[PDB]
């Protein structure tokens, strides 16, 4: 669980499956976090920019991107795109 | 209307009268707006709108027309404004900690977030939101894009909120049977294929695929019988006390049941769609379908065992014209559920 | 009307009369205030108001009107002015020491300031105060403010 082939700093294992951030760390996806307000997030180990769009997915998952981007492309699968 | 801001916005446009486009115009100086937040506009809602009168680099030479343009726009043509290309920037950080703009292109990231994601747009008839969602290649086997299906999708899009089996966007259902779904061809043909090997036919649990366009759009009028009836009449001949509904009850209609649609609650030269559920356990009735409108169309209906929906257009002329009628009649016992009616583009005049 | 001091101001003026928008003006080298102080004004309160009579790039270009606004005008008709943006830069500090405002843009924080901040005003009759106080998120169980 500590291997990161595209070095977006969360592990394969945690991309594969779920996971969450805490204190700005990658953490296993646990259930019980869903009770605290936690979202479980996925994307893809080979890829940094799952979205395509220029923040990767730690970047987006952890929220260190612009405050006024909205909190639907927090999530790896959405983008942020302005229209 | 999208899910991120933009930054020296520079859109290009095109002016079009009588099928020659005038001129094309890029933003300069004068016309560039420094910041556009998602759900918001340039100038804000309060100001006037900006004018553009320069095509020139320097906001120095207005835009000229010939004797003949402006002869045509004398007589009565009008001009119309289409947007080709919008130019922006995005935010990152530096190595000193400060926000960076500057040489950020959204340009250099269009394409690439076009060609691997699927289009989804909500509609709620007064707002529109845009967005796209990743998805695999269909036949890479090194793509990890993860799958997820329509409604998953949607829900990550539109950060909706699922209180059960319901769907909200900002307190609208935004649920499958309570919206208006409309994809293209290669759209249609994949949903319609897929569905017919799943155990439930709902196209919410269809995995999403790159390349799809879908559009939701959240109806003008509906009823479900049970908490929620904002139709401009009162439904005729309606029975409440059932418990066979899609949701909670439904409607045994018993006879014919008519409504009245003054034509000032809906706007003219508009294409509107009738939509609602139906089912039949002996699958043996069938309903008549009628609606006095600019044009008068009549269908026949044959239920199913189980609950189908039904959708039917029809167009208006003129504001003050005659009213709208819609009938539905049934020779036996059928059941209606969720009767909505929707606005689609609008019919030129 | 803030808290903090603006360099090279540069507004956008939309000039409308009668509904229509005559013109959108960018500040440029001759209306271009270097310093504006907080509870200040450009130019000073002894001094006279700025004349903003060009509507090009290099200050060589008058605004016209055609032929119906200037009989408006005179009419009695008056014309509107709305800010619609302005820019400025903000002071940093360097390797040097030397304060640093070239290339340190306020638009790059405007939206993120408005977009985590809630606005209260100020209004004593005489002079009127703008401030931004940062709160939560509402939702965000790693939003930590206080
Ligand atoms: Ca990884
Ligand atoms: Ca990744
Ligand atoms: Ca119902």
């Amino acid at each position: 669980e500590d291997l990161d082939t595209d070095n977006d700093n969360i592990p394969d294992a945690y991309e594969k499956n779920g996971y969450t951030i805490k204190d700005s760390i990658a953490v296993k996806w646990n259930d019980s976090f869903a009770e605290q307000g936690y979202k479980k997030y996925v994307s893809s180990y080979l890829e940094s920019n799952t979205a395509g769009d220029p923040y990767t997915d730690y970047q987006k998952a952890s929220g260190s991107i612009d405050k006024a981007i909205k909190l639907e492309a927090r999530d790896p699968l959405v983008a942020a795109y302005p229209v | 209307t999208g899910t991120a801001p933009m930054y020296k916005v520079t859109p290009t446009t095109n002016l079009v009268l009588d099928g020659e486009t005038l001129a094309t115009i890029k933003a300069q100086d004068n016309q560039i707006g420094n910041n556009l937040s998602p759900n918001e506009t340039y100038p804000k809602k309060g100001l006037s709108p900006l004018a553009l009168n320069t095509m020139d680099q320097f906001n120095a030479r207005l835009i000229p027309i010939n004797y003949d343009q402006l002869k045509k726009l004398d007589s009565g043509k009008q001009i119309k404004l289409e947007t080709t290309q919008v130019s922006g920037n995005y935010g990152t950080k530096n190595s000193q900690g400060q926000i960076i703009t500057e040489g950020n292109s959204w340009s250099n990231y269009i394409s690439q977030i076009d060609s691997v994601s699927a289009s989804i747009i909500l509609d709620t008839g007064s707002q529109t939101f845009e967005r796209r969602v990743a998805a695999k290649e269909q036949g890479n086997p090194e793509d990890k894009t993860p799958e997820i299906t329509i409604g998953e999708a949607i829900k990550k899009a539109f950060s909706a909120t699922k209180n059960g089996e319901l769907l909200y966007f900002n307190g609208i259902p935004i649920d499958e049977s309570c919206v208006e779904l409309i994809f293209d061809d290669n759209t249609s043909e994949i949903i319609k294929e897929q569905l017919k090997y799943l155990d439930d036919k709902k196209i919410y649990n269809v995995k999403l695929e790159r390349g799809m366009n879908i559009l939701i759009k959240v109806p003008s009028y509906f009823t479900n019988f049970d908490e929620y009836n904002n139709f401009p009449a009162s439904w005729s001949n309606i029975d409440t006390k059932n418990q066979d509904g899609l949701q909670s009850v439904a409607n045994k209609l018993s006879g014919e049941t008519k409504i009245i649609i003054p034509m000032s609650k809906l706007k003219p030269y508009k294409r509107y769609v009738f939509s609602g559920y139906s089912k039949d356990p002996s699958t043996s009735n069938s309903i008549t379908v009628n609606i006095k409108s600019k044009e008068q169309k009549t269908d026949y209906l044959v239920p199913e065992k189980d609950y189908t929906k039904f959708s039917y257009e029809f167009e208006t002329t003129g504001k003050d014209s005659s009213d709208i009628e819609i009938t539905l009649t049934s020779s036996g016992v059928i059941f209606l559920d969720n009767l909505s009616i929707t606005e689609l583009n609008s019919t030129p005049e």
